[PDB]
């Protein structure tokens, strides 16, 4: 009843209960039931969209919203991200120059050839 | 010192005949090797 | 490679002394808030997770250390010019675990009990076979990073026969380039961040358990596994469960 | 002295080490063999491929403060 | 490893009443006493009290089952009835 | 003004007084003072 | 587990955890020790290479 | 004796033997066979490892053909490198602690024998990881130790956030 | 909505037991804890004696709400229960009898 | 500590607590098959072992790799980025 899948399917049930659906993680676990694991009791109807409300489904958080949720998590990466892209424009320059190779940097030596000797070598 | 459920022994039937059909099959597979070091072509062909 | 092979050790260890941990009390919890004082009732799990933290704070003179600093170091001695950032990165991931070594160590060893009575009544050591293991490796989180150093650091060392392209090798720039400022740094922040967590939980507990609406909120963002998890599980898995059915 | 492209070679030296000294990489490698990796031997001769390296990043700061004051 | 017994039980709840302050007396803590009666306990007294004795026995009580318990041998009977206590 | 100041005493004596909290948190350090002092003379 | 709501009695702990725990952290500071004193100018930084 | 051998094979048998005989040799038993035989592979792989030290020259095991079909020829092919042997002390190390550790972590348990297993059977498959010298191996070596990560993670079954 | 019945008991019980539970959780260090549990007991005090509905109940929503906005992230819960870390863990066996489904195959 | 179990379930991990009572001597049929398996394949693996360098010679090496050119050069073939 709650969600929109569960109300897409009232119009395919003809005389079947529309249950509302509750998550079976969200039943408080102290009451007794036919099956504690399950936290379901004999006989109980059951949902059309059942195997997404039962224990084995996906577990659900209650802290916060699905959508507040987003937000933190889009607004950690962003703030993250972008705080380093910014960092790397307030950057020292180094103090020794990158090191250099004999033989027109090892181009031989990494295979290499005469012909083309800027695919394959060091900075000489 | 645990305690001591009660004895069983080592040798199943099921221990018998997977490791006499396993150790049977290797043999068979020296045994050709073998064969056909000498007879210069293997006992199965 | 060379800080996987000593990190192995030190964390083995210290997941062998919070098993040990967890089994001294008769309730068996593994929640931090409810295990109080137990250094006086398990002295041997104390040194030896003591010595587990340590290494991995990188303490000098121990095995993560010969790991962790060179490898922070490598980042701010890299030829790409961006990398400095990764090197503040780093740099506050190290400090940040202190932190939370620190807050572990004093809340289960350092703190006041926070148990029932009979708990600390009935708090005992475990049996050989716990402890030999944790001795073992306690001798190699302390001595294998020096004895081997060598072999995967070395400043010619042919162990590894990777071929690193000699443009990207920087091993030596990142040695030799490096300041007094930045090759002490981090030793310096780590002393005195474990030092201070000590004496702010034993001297000032309300700025830890202050009650602010804002900070609430963002430590509880943190504790849920930074609400990745709730991400995952409603829109990902939820909705393709929701599409299969569809 | 630079090293002969064949000694190079016949010593298996790796890429990135083939510099103006790896003539002093070769003795090190070899004690670093005889002795067992340990960190207490190969001192001399670690020691003096280090200083090398001394030498060597000095000539780069150098010409990296030569670069900064054309511009 | 560790068992604890119906005594057990009662000597360690009759200890943690004793150290309660609110209390009315001492010594007129029985077995069969009653917190709200005897002991003369506030409406939230005895809910801190039901709170030490799951903070006490390690257990966790249910809203509907810790206001059921009115007397000293309910919450004895009901802490020695948890396997795990 | 706690009801429960009795309850909560054990908490802070003896085994858990300040000085006793962080007894022991430096095992064999008197011993490794000593032995460094004694390596330091042996080596020279 | 005589006495309840009151101070507790000095923990038992055997002589061969007491013993290891001596040696482990005897040990630790030593080696910690060692180390410092032998690589005091590395480790602090120091000799700086660049040229004065 | 051949280290690599014994290296690949004493954690094989470590996992399959308790399988095939757990209620014929019991917990007791079990544990400290499981234990021994990952401590002499531990033992093994230091010798191997100081042998190497002294001669970079290692040793390759190659036996018979996974596939030979068109230009793809994927062997059977195991060798223990630098790489390789610096992994091998991680795994070998742990492995053999985590053992005489599971002996009095699990003392109380009624499932002893398939836990033991279990550890066993991660370390032989990771062992086949580190070892394997094409991607072939290690790929199977990546896979088995997934579904041992599933069947350990799971190991209290009746769990079912365990599950 | 009573000034004082069963019911408005059995309600502000509740609550105070969970205003103790959030206290405890969030709170790390004991004595800190003490305080902050007696502040609370003070504060429920106070409001005791409100007697007309319209104010008790914009108290009891008010106390609510704030309820709600300090519950923590994850609850203190003892192994052996449901939201516990042994929960459910070596569950022993129901003992039972084996039914028969073939008359030739067991 | 323990709880009772059902004795009918056979498991070949043996259940819950298994402990036969002649665990020893089967113990020692175990272990003799297991020594008899690692010698065996120890010994049975050794032909199929060999070094990583040494097991060619050089000239093998250069030879190969001068017939390789001899093949790129009767073929029309260049080398990587030489164009
Ligand atoms: C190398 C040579 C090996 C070759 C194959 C050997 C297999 C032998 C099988 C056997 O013994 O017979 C039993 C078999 C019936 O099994 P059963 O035992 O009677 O089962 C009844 C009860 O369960 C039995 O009683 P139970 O209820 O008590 O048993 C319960 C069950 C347990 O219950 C379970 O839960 C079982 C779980 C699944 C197990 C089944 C999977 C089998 C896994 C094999 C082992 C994996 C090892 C890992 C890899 C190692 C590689 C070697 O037990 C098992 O079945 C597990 C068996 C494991 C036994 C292992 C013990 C071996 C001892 C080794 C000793 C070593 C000696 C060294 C000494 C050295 C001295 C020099 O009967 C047959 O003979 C079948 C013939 C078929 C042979 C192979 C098929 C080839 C042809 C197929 C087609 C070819 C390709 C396809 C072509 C398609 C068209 C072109
Ligand atoms: C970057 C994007 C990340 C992609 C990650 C891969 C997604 C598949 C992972 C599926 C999965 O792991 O679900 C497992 C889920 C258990 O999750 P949970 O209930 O929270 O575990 C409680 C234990 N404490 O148990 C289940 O819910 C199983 C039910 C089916 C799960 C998959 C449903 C299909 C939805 C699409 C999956 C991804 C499709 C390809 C991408
Ligand atoms: C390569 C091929 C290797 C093939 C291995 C041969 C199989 C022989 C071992 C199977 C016996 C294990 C077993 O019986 O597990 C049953 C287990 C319950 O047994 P137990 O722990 O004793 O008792 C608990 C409640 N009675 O019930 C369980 O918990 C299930 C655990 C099953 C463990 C199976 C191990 C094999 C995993 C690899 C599968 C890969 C498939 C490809
Ligand atoms: C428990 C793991 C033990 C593995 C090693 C121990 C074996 C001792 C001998 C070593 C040689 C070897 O393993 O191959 C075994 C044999 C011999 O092949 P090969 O020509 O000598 O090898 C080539 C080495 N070259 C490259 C140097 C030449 O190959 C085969 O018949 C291939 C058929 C696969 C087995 C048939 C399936 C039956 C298994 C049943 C599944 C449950």
């Amino acid at each position: 009843i709650r969600a929109s899948f569960d109300k897409a399917e009232e119009p395919m049930l003809g005389d079947y209960p529309d249950i509302d659906p509750f998550p079976a993680q969200l039943k408080n676990p102290y009451k007794k039931y036919d099956d504690q694991q399950d936290r379901r009791n004999l006989e109980e109807p059951l949902s059309v969209n059942d195997d997404l409300y039962d224990m084995w489904s996906p577990d659900r958080f209650t802290h916060f919203k699905n959508q507040d949720a987003l937000k933190y998590f889009i607004g950690f990466l962003t703030i993250f991200f972008g705080a380093s892209y910014v960092a790397t424009y307030f950057v020292p320059e180094k103090a020794a120059i990158p090191r250099e190779f004999p033989y027109e940097g090892l181009w031989k030596e990494s295979g290499g050839t005469e012909k083309s000797k800027a695919f394959f070598g060091q900075r000489s | 010192g645990p305690e001591l459920t009660p004895a069983v022994p080592f040798f199943q039937p099921y221990v018998l005949k997977w490791a006499g059909v396993s150790l049977g099959l290797v043999a068979f597979y020296q045994f050709n090797s073998s064969y056909e070091a000498k007879n210069g072509h293997t006992w199965v062909e | 490679l060379f800080h996987l092979l000593g990190h192995a050790f030190f964390k083995a260890l210290l997941f062998m002394s919070a098993g040990s941990i967890i089994h001294s009390i008769l309730n068996e919890s593994q929640d931090i808030r409810t295990y109080g004082g137990l250094l006086s009732y398990l002295p041997y799990t104390y040194i030896c997770i003591t010595i587990a933290s340590l290494s991995l704070m990188a303490m000098p003179g121990l095995t993560g250390y010969y790991t962790k600093d060179i490898i922070i170091e490598s980042t701010y001695g890299s030829y790409s010019i961006s990398n400095y950032v990764v090197y503040w990165i780093a740099y506050l991931s190290a400090v940040l675990t202190c932190v939370y070594s620190m807050k572990i160590l004093y809340l289960t060893f350092y703190s006041n009990p926070n148990n029932n009575t009979i708990t600390y009544y009935n708090a005992h050591e475990s049996n050989i076979y716990i402890t030999l293991p944790m001795f073992i490796l306690a001798i190699f989180a302390m001595f294998a990073g020096w004895i081997l150093k060598d072999i995967y650091l070395g400043v010619g060392t042919d162990f590894v026969g990777t071929h690193i392209l000699p443009n990207n090798f920087s091993y030596f720039d990142t040695e030799f380039s490096i300041t007094q400022f930045y090759k002490l740094l981090p030793l310096i922040s780590a002393i005195l961040v474990s030092i201070l967590i000590v004496v702010l939980n034993e001297f000032f507990a309300i700025v830890f358990n202050l009650n602010n609406k804002y900070i609430n909120t963002v430590y509880s963002i943190f504790n849920q596994k930074l609400v990745s998890d709730q991400i995952l599980n409603h829109f990902i898995i939820f909705k393709g469960l929701v599409t299969s059915g569809n | 002295p630079l090293l002969s492209q064949e000694d190079m070679k016949k010593h298996k030296i790796l890429l990135a080490y083939r510099d103006r000294c790896a003539a002093l990489l070769v003795p090190l490698n070899e004690c670093r063999k005889k002795n067992y990796y340990m960190p207490w031997a190969c001192g001399h001769e670690r020691h003096e491929y280090e200083m090398c390296e001394v030498a060597d990043f000095q000539r780069r700061v150098k010409a990296m403060d030569k670069l900064k004051a054309e511009k | 490893a560790h068992v604890l017994t119906k005594d057990m039980i009662q000597e360690r709840i009759v200890a943690l009443l004793e150290s309660f302050d609110k209390v009315n007396d001492a010594k007129n803590i029985t077995a069969t006493a009653n917190l709200t009666s005897d002991l003369g306990l506030d409406s939230l007294d005895v809910v801190e009290v039901v709170m030490a004795i799951e903070e006490e026995f390690g257990l966790e009580i249910p809203d509907h089952d810790a206001d059921e318990i009115k007397t000293v041998q309910q919450a004895i009977d009901y802490v020695s009835a948890q396997p795990a206590a | 003004k706690d009801p429960w100041a009795r309850r909560e005493a054990w908490r802070y004596q003896t085994n858990f007084t300040r000085a006793n909290r962080f007894k022991g948190a430096a095992p064999g350090f008197g011993i490794a003072v000593v032995a460094f002092g004694a390596y330091l003379a042996a080596e020279k | 587990n005589y006495k309840w709501n009151g101070p507790l009695p000095r923990p038992h702990v055997s002589a061969g955890h007491r013993i290891a725990t001596k040696f482990l952290g005897a040990t630790m500071f030593f080696w910690m020790f060692l180390r410092i004193k032998e690589e005091y100018p590395a480790m602090l930084g120091l000799h700086n290479f660049y040229p004065p | 004796y051949n280290a690599i051998s014994l290296i690949i094979i004493l954690p094989c048998i470590s996992w399959l033997f308790p399988l095939f005989f757990g209620r014929q040799l019991g917990y007791v038993f079990v544990t400290r066979m499981t234990s021994t035989l990952i401590i002499i592979t531990t033992l093994i792989t230091y010798y191997y490892f100081y042998q190497l030290l002294g001669n970079n020259n290692p040793i390759n095991l190659e036996l018979f053909n996974y596939l030979n079909i068109d230009y793809l020829d994927i062997n059977y092919n195991f060798e223990i490198d630098a790489l390789t042997i610096t992994m091998l002390l991680a795994i070998t190390t742990i492995s053999s602690m985590v053992h005489i550790y599971s002996i009095g972590y699990m003392e109380t348990d009624p499932h002893q024998v398939r836990f033991f297993s279990l550890l066993s059977m991660f370390t032989f498959w990771m062992i086949i990881l580190v070892t394997g010298s094409n991607y072939f191996v290690l790929f199977v070596g990546w896979e088995f130790i997934g579904v041992t990560s599933y069947l350990l993670i799971s190991f209290w079954v009746t769990r079912l956030q365990a599950m | 909505p009573v000034p004082f019945s069963a019911a408005n008991k059995k309600l502000v019980t509740s609550m105070y037991r969970q205003s103790l539970k959030l206290a405890r959780n969030w709170i790390s260090n004991r004595q800190l804890f003490r305080q902050k549990a007696v502040e609370i007991r003070h504060k429920f005090d106070q409001n005791a004696q409100i007697s007309n509905p319209r104010l008790l109940a914009r108290t009891l929503d008010e106390t609510r709400a704030h309820l709600y906005e300090f519950r923590h992230p994850d609850p203190i819960v003892p192994p052996s229960f449901p939201g516990g870390t042994k929960y459910e863990r070596n569950v022993p066996p129901r003992m039972e009898k084996i039914m028969q489904h073939n008359l030739y195959e067991p | 500590g323990r709880y009772p179990f059902p004795k009918d379930v056979i498991s070949m991990t043996g259940g819950w607590w298994a402990n036969p009572s002649n665990w020893k001597l089967n113990g020692l049929f175990a272990t003799g098959i297991a020594v008899g398996l690692a010698l065996w394949v120890s010994t049975a693996t050794l032909p199929y072992t060999r070094r990583r360098e040494g097991i060619t010679s050089e000239s093998d090496i250069s030879k190969w790799n001068a017939a390789a050119g001899v093949w790129r050069e009767r073929h029309g073939k260049i080398s990587t980025g030489e164009a």
